[PDB]
């Protein structure tokens, strides 16, 4: 599997 | 075991 | 004048090793001790003649040693890693477990926040590096050019515009990842022991990394080369980065060595007190170190369920 | 300057 958009965010949602 | 301290790109 | 540090108090309460230490600036009078209790004590600093703190909450979910953990920038969350294999995000606020983090298949060894707290980054017993989402979501596992042995600390770089991961291991190396592909990018050799630690300086340039061989080296972070490396003489459990001052602190066996990283010398060495006592049995390891948010305050733990405050007093000469 | 700068500086 290709690496994680690290921009994307909905792929890492912000923390709250 | 390392002898010297050594990185490699 | 020279600055020393000297025993303010020491906090007590846990009934195991205490395993790390973590401390947030938005909160000066609250820190974080995991311990082998399995569970993990947020203090309140009261700072009385009684006491320096007392246990305030305890984070009860772990069902092994908490090994790791570490505190959100807002401060209201805080992650944790366990040798049940699983990380645990905890809400401080009631204390409950908000999410679980499941999918290395050993013993959890180290856990971080990335600076903007959008990323978390694992390291486990079963050789791998894993990246989750705040979701709970394994983004990515790295096992490609990942550390043969057991993965004992990873870290992110505090400087956004270099976003690397710094990782060490039992075998010896220590390892940068580009987080923009999670790709190898600098290998460093260099160590005859095991790897236990790695710190990053506030500012992303500078890596410290320490372990079985007892020598603390220092590796640019934006060079890619090996600068320095400092003598601890004693196997190193913890490296620690002053916020605000050049200095290095490295748990050296049961005591803390401080090196000022311009002279390469040692500013101060935090003995415990040993009591007279007749045992031959070895004194307390310290296991953990961390700077408080103004950078006046050092908390250690012990391996005698203690965890040590020392502060940075002004020493006339 | 960097931690880095620091510890390169010559004692």
């Amino acid at each position: 599997a290709s690496a994680p958009d690290v921009d994307d965010p909905e792929a890492f949602p912000a923390l709250a | 075991l390392p002898t010297t301290p050594i990185s490699e790109q | 004048m020279t600055e020393q540090m000297t025993l303010r108090g020491t906090l007590k309460g846990h009934n195991g090793w205490v395993t790390q230490i973590a401390t947030t600036p938005q909160f000066p009078d609250m820190i974080l001790s995991a311990s082998r209790d399995k569970t993990i004590i947020m203090w309140k600093l009261t700072r009385d003649e009684t006491n320096y703190g007392i246990p305030q909450r305890a984070l009860r979910g772990h069902s092994h040693f908490v090994s790791d953990v570490v505190i959100s920038s807002d401060g209201q969350f805080a992650l944790s890693g366990s040798w049940d294999g699983t990380l645990r995000l905890w809400d401080l606020t009631t204390g409950t477990t908000t999410r679980r983090f499941v999918g290395h298949t050993k013993d959890v060894l180290s856990v971080a926040f990335s600076s903007d707290n959008r990323q978390i980054v694992s390291g486990s017993r079963d050789k791998t590096i894993k990246l989750w989402n705040t979701l709970g979501v394994c983004k990515y596992t790295v096992q490609d050019e990942s550390h043969s042995e057991w993965v004992s600390c990873v870290r992110f770089s505090p400087n956004s515009s270099n976003p690397i991961i710094v990782s060490c291991g039992w075998d010896k190396l220590v390892k940068v990842w580009n987080l923009a592909n999670c790709k190898l990018k600098t290998n460093h050799i260099g160590h005859t022991g095991y790897l236990n630690t790695v710190t990053v300086s506030p500012d992303g340039s500078l890596c410290a990394s320490g372990g079985k061989d007892g020598q603390a080296m220092l590796w640019d972070l934006n060079e890619g080369k090996h600068l320095y490396t400092l003598d601890g003489g004693d196997i190193i459990n913890a490296l620690c980065f002053s916020p605000n001052r050049y200095w290095l602190c490295a748990a050296t066996g049961p005591s803390i060595k401080i090196w000022d990283l311009e002279g390469k010398i040692i500013v101060d060495e935090l003995k415990q007190e040993v009591i007279s006592t007749s045992s031959k049995a070895e004194p307390p390891q310290c296991t953990s170190l961390a700077w408080s948010a103004d950078g006046q305050t050092l908390f250690a733990g012990y391996t005698d369920n203690l965890v040590r405050v020392w502060q940075v007093t002004i020493g006339t000469r | 300057d960097s931690y880095a700068a620091a510890v390169r500086r010559p004692q």
